[PDB]
């Protein structure tokens, strides 16, 4: 059906030559315009017809007609990279109240992050810089991805989640590339938000004198920093490292100035990892009459991963218990279970706060 | 331009005296160098603790002489490409 | 000699020390035992997989520390004779200094505080083996059974096992067994340890070896044939009940 | 795409036909293996299908419920306990996608591809119906004494913790299953497993005599065995034995009279097959107290 | 994915606010566990339900088609047929019978299911329902 209207308009768009452009991207102008070619060829040319003289500038791919050459329309420049197109997501499950606990992970966040995007002329009275970047690592296993998430849900806006690992390429000199990637699309779509996961895997100095292959992940950051503190303070956005092992780092990525607000996340009290069973009393099946306070405090001081296996978990029993709902018999089996039972060996939660 | 100049910075007086000695008198004074028999020096290690650095000064040097700057990033000097990291 | 110290808190607030030297206990022998109103049973099992070992020549599982109170371990075997050994001397010891026979009540906080003292000492490893100390103490008929943790927390308990397959056992003694009514004989408390033997031994007979605690310092060490007796006669009313 | 030659306009997309890519994904044909095989392990069998083949299965049961189902469930072990038949009879009932990777490819030779391979795996089984990522014996990095792939301390970080953000940064409404089974997962890093999406544990022990009388009877269903044979006399020798060495002695004692072509197997056949299983098959381990 | 493609209609018309969170209710009308279905075990066309959907399906809202009124969309609720089952003894004491589905386990008189039958003995046919579990002298399983 819809291929139908298109033919009409397909006379002047089909046997006429318009579309048969080559691409290019142009190096100087003269105000003569020196253009290099895909197949390394250089050129000159001009201006068109509805071509506009300030629309020309340099570095820019420009589409040139392949008989004649001569300029038509521009196009966005970094048309190479496919691979920062599938890094930006949209409308995350995890919203802004599936965080649990009162604590200060939260209201911290949102005044570094959600405050400035919100409302940028509440901090202009007073004339000072919003932190940049920030800082979250804390122990494994305390959902650390999932405020990450639940700040883009508020913020209505571009999300980037970058992994560690993506940025190290299969060719040396190519992860310097991946890079300016990131932040070309900084000054491009603005008021967006960067992730990185798993950072330890970059960081860090490692000097020399090691096995010597580790002379091109250092080189990452070299030119993240670059990147995001150079010799011309170029920045909009805030950018946020996170990871597992904040001792493995660079010490210099660990001193301020490309971060201001550090936030380490810690193990929910009596009080804490009350409001964790408390979020997860609204789903599942809970029994009138039952205090999750004291639940919570059988349970020694673990990560939010091993609290939300408690309440998982405690559905499991309606089968081979002969239970109808969740009652108060099969959490205490799960205190034995969930906690007592699966910690054996590799179990995380404080063990390795290190390496 | 940039917008950084050295009245942004204070107690570096000791560091600033000898940065101007490099890439900023040379420019001027390189005429009276040629008398005293001397040469200007070709270059200057710029380095630090593992931090910030210097690096807000290297903005002013740009500024103040109102001369040519060329930015050049040392990791963005490593490519896949043998050959176009060198040119 | 070797100053630098073993034991260091977790971040959880634990000790890897000792719940790794837990492990141990574990994958060991089951001892189970019980006690009555007039005898303590004390029951141990060997390793099913070896054969060709010789009863007599081979040290009893049971070891005994005094005449009125002996001592039925579960764990290493190499943290076992440094325990053994040590708490006979003491009962010399105590005999020598305060001119007293020892009390069950005294020898288990011994061997529990010794243990206490390699956790706390820089240097040295904990004790990976839990011995269960039973007897009676002098002048009193009344049983003493206390369990002896590897951590160094002693307890006394009526019907407690330790070892391999212990929460299996644990629960089928709540049960079948009460602690408000103790059997009075000798011969309920000897079958009582042996049907908890049969879903760990899983028929055998030369692997199990039984240990009757009396009072005035009586002991009585059940032999094969001995075992094998009260064995039948439970298998003739397990499967036909 | 499809574009023009004249006008070298795009004429249209072109779909991949024939199998998306790569073949090697393990569609599984389904060669219908059952549970009868299995059968002894039934205590630790109904712990998996619970977890795995139940949402799959019976899906009203987690969704009425209203707890979010487990992505899956780690196994640990010694050789021989039957780890990997039990995540094959499961993927036979589902008849759902399920794969099968071994756990040295996760690295390659290359620096920089051990990541890369990790994000196509998860990427095309999520996209065709609810799949089971299954990785079977994982010695990945540890006691290295690689010459040609190694590729140093770097390919550590990259490639495990890879895994780790599928698991965590990747998104999925909860068909993704993933599956980690291998004989000794102290070597690996804990941190990789994060047991808030695993929490399900399931561990292996060596059966009792009651056990091998039935999973004996598994083997010998098919067998032809003679008068003289006793199945409660074989399991009576069974000493320290698994699930792998009871199928060893049936086999063996196959290839005995294999050999002089008789259809019954006789009581001499049994006799050698389980003196040579005990000798070079079966070897004393380092375990070594008592 | 579906229904949330439909927030670009809201500029169009200011009724759509309704419109779209009108069948979004209808489809959790019985807190998502009840339904309307003409077809039983029994194989009943009821032309209740018939009387309900098909009606309300044409001039669903006043400014659909042409201009009608709001009261035309509530026929729907007087096909609500639930499922359930029950059983009952002799003066309505429950007792426990086998059966899984969906919330559950192991149910009694008081709960629903879907297409199960237990293990039970009740009387003849063993079907869902109101049913009357009764046990012989010889082998008696109850609560």
């Amino acid at each position: 059906a819809p291929s139908h209207l298109w033919d009409i308009m397909g006379d002047r768009q089909r046997l006429g030559e318009e579309h048969p452009l080559q691409v290019a991207r142009c190096t100087k102008i003269i105000k003569k315009y020196v253009i290099n070619l895909k197949q390394i060829a250089k050129f000159v040319v001009g201006l068109g017809e509805r071509v506009s003289p300030t629309d020309i500038e340099e570095g820019m791919r420009v589409g040139v007609d392949r008989s004649k050459y001569n300029i038509e329309l521009p196009l966005p420049p970094r048309i190479d990279p496919s691979v920062t197109m599938m890094t930006v997501e949209e409308k995350p499950d995890v919203t802004y109240s599936d965080v649990g606990g009162c604590k200060d992970q939260i209201e911290k966040l949102r005044e570094v992050v959600e405050l400035p995007l919100l409302s940028p002329e509440r901090f202009a009275t007073l004339g000072i810089d919003p932190p940049k970047g920030i800082l979250l690592y804390g122990p494994p296993g305390t959902g650390k991805t999932l405020c990450a998430r639940a700040v883009a849900n508020r913020t209505d806006a571009t999300f980037i989640r970058v992994i560690g690992s993506e940025l190290v390429q299969k060719y040396v000199g190519e992860g310097a590339r991946m890079v300016r990637e990131l932040f070309e699309m900084a000054r491009t779509k603005k008021a967006c938000i960067i992730f990185f996961d798993e950072i330890d895997a970059v960081g860090g100095a490692r000097f020399d004198d090691g096995a010597g292959g580790d002379n091109e992940v250092q080189r990452t950051m070299l030119e993240l920093i670059t990147q995001l503190d150079g010799f011309d303070p170029r920045g909009n956005i805030k950018v946020m490292f996170a990871t597992n092992r904040p001792n493995t780092l660079d010490p210099a990525l660990l001193r301020p100035g490309r971060i201001d607000r550090k936030v380490e996340f810690s193990l929910p009290d009596l009080e804490g990892r009350a409001n964790i069973f408390r979020i997860h009393s609204k789903s599942m099946s809970v029994e009138r009459g039952i205090r999750w306070e004291l639940i919570s405090r059988l349970c020694p001081n673990s990560t939010g991963a091993e609290l939300r296996s408690v309440c998982t978990e405690a559905g499991m029993f309606a089968i081979r218990a002969r239970r109808k709902v969740a009652t108060e018999k099969d959490f205490l089996k799960a205190v034995d279970k969930v906690i007592s039972g699966y910690k054996k060996f590799s179990s995380t939660s404080r063990y390795m706060q290190y390496n | 331009k940039p917008t950084e100049t050295y009245s942004d910075v204070g107690g570096l007086d000791k560091q600033i005296e000898e940065l101007v000695e490099a890439i900023v008198l040379p420019m001027k004074r390189a005429d009276k160098f040629k008398d005293m028999g001397i040469r200007a020096p070709k270059g200057a290690l710029m380095y630090g603790p593992p931090g910030t650095g210097k690096t807000l000064l290297a903005r002013a040097c740009a500024a103040q002489t109102n001369a040519t700057f060329l930015k050049l990033a040392a990791p963005q000097l490593v490519q896949m490409y043998i050959g176009e990291g060198a040119k | 000699g070797y100053d630098r110290a073993l034991s260091i808190f977790s971040p959880d607030g634990h000790i890897f020390q000792v719940e790794y030297a837990l492990e141990a206990v574990k994958r060991g022998t089951c001892a189970v035992g019980v006690k009555g109103k007039n005898c303590v049973v004390l029951g141990c099992e060997r390793r099913s997989t070896l054969k060709l070992q010789d009863t007599r020549i081979t040290p009893s599982k049971v070891s005994k520390i005094d005449s009125h109170v002996v001592l039925s371990f579960s764990g290493l075997n190499a943290d076992s004779r440094i325990l053994i050994e040590k708490a006979r001397v003491e009962a010399q010891s105590h005999r020598l200094t305060l001119e007293d026979p020892v009390t069950v009540e005294y020898l288990t906080r011994y061997v529990a505080g010794v243990q206490q003292r390699y956790t706390q000492s820089g240097g040295v490893r904990p004790f990976g083996v839990s011995t269960l100390i039973a007897g009676f103490d002098p002048r009193d008929d009344e049983p003493k059974l206390y369990q002896t943790e590897p951590s160094g927390i002693y307890s006394s308990w009526s019907a407690q096992t330790i070892g391999r397959n212990s929460k299996t056992v644990r629960e089928f003694l709540e049960k079948n067994y009460d602690r408000k009514e103790p059997p009075a004989t000798v011969e309920e408390c000897v079958k009582l340890t042996v049907r908890s033997l049969l879903e760990v031994v899983q028929t055998g007979a030369k692997n199990i070896e039984i240990t009757v605690v009396k009072p005035d310092s009586d002991i009585v060490a059940l032999s094969s044939e001995e075992i094998n007796q009260y064995v039948t006669q439970i298998e003739q009313e397990k499967q036909e009940q | 795409v499809l574009l023009h030659h004249k006008t070298m306009s795009i004429v249209g997309v072109l779909q991949d036909d024939a199998d998306p890519m790569v073949s090697v994904m393990k569609m599984d044909k389904s060669p219908t293996e059952s549970y009868s095989d299995i059968g002894g392990l039934e205590s630790q069998i109904q712990e998996i299908k619970e977890s795995v083949e139940l949402p799959l299965t019976h899906p009203e049961l987690y969704e009425e419920m209203g707890i979010k189902p487990p992505k899956g469930v780690i196994l640990y072990g010694a050789p021989g306990t039957g780890k990997t038949l039990l995540a094959k009879a499961v993927a036979n009932q589902t008849s759902a996608t399920f794969l099968r990777i071994v756990g040295s490819e996760l690295i390659q030779k290359y620096l920089g591809d051990g990541p890369r391979l990790c994000r196509q795996i998860f990427k095309v089984a999520g996209e065709n119906a609810p799949s089971i990522v299954f990785i079977d014996e994982i010695d990945a990095i540890g006691t290295k004494r690689y010459d040609s792939n190694s590729g140093g301390e770097r390919e550590i970080q990259r490639t495990m913790l890879e895994l780790l953000n599928q698991l965590d940064g990747f998104d999925d409404r909860g068909d993704v299953k993933v599956i980690m089974a291998t004989n000794k997962i102290e070597t690996l890093d804990p941190a990789l497993i994060r047991p808030g999406r695993i929490d399900r544990k399931i561990l292996f022990e060596n059966p009792d005599l009651s056990t091998k009388k039935k999973i004996l009877g598994i083997h010998t269903s098919k067998m032809n065995l003679s008068e003289d044979v006793n199945l409660e006399t074989l399991v009576t020798t069974k000493d320290d034995l698994s699930g792998a060495d009871i199928q060893a002695m049936c086999t063996e004692a196959g290839l005995l009279a294999l050999r002089e072509r008789r259809m019954q197997v006789t009581a001499e056949d049994f006799k050698q097959a389980k003196e040579r299983v005990m000798k070079n098959k079966v070897e004393e381990n380092l375990e070594g107290l008592y | 994915q579906l229904l949330r493609q439909l927030a670009s209609y809201y500029s169009r018309e200011q009724d759509a606010l309704f419109i779209t969170r009108l069948a979004q209710g209808l489809l959790h009308l019985g807190k998502g566990t009840m339904t309307m279905d003409v077809f039983n075990d029994a194989h009943v066309l009821n032309k209740v339900t018939l009387a309900s959907i098909l009606t309300t399906a044409v001039g669903l809202v006043s400014p659909s088609f042409m201009l009608k009124h709001h009261q035309l969309f509530y026929m729907l609720n007087a096909g609500i047929r639930p499922k359930f089952i029950l059983a009952l003894n002799d003066e309505g004491e429950p007792i426990k019978v086998n059966v899984r589905v969906g919330q559950p386990v192991l149910l009694n008189h008081g709960e629903r299911a879907e297409l199960e039958t237990d293990e039970y003995i009740s009387y003849t046919s063993h079907i869902e329902g109101v049913v009357i579990l009764k046990k012989n002298p010889d082998y008696r399983e109850e609560e």
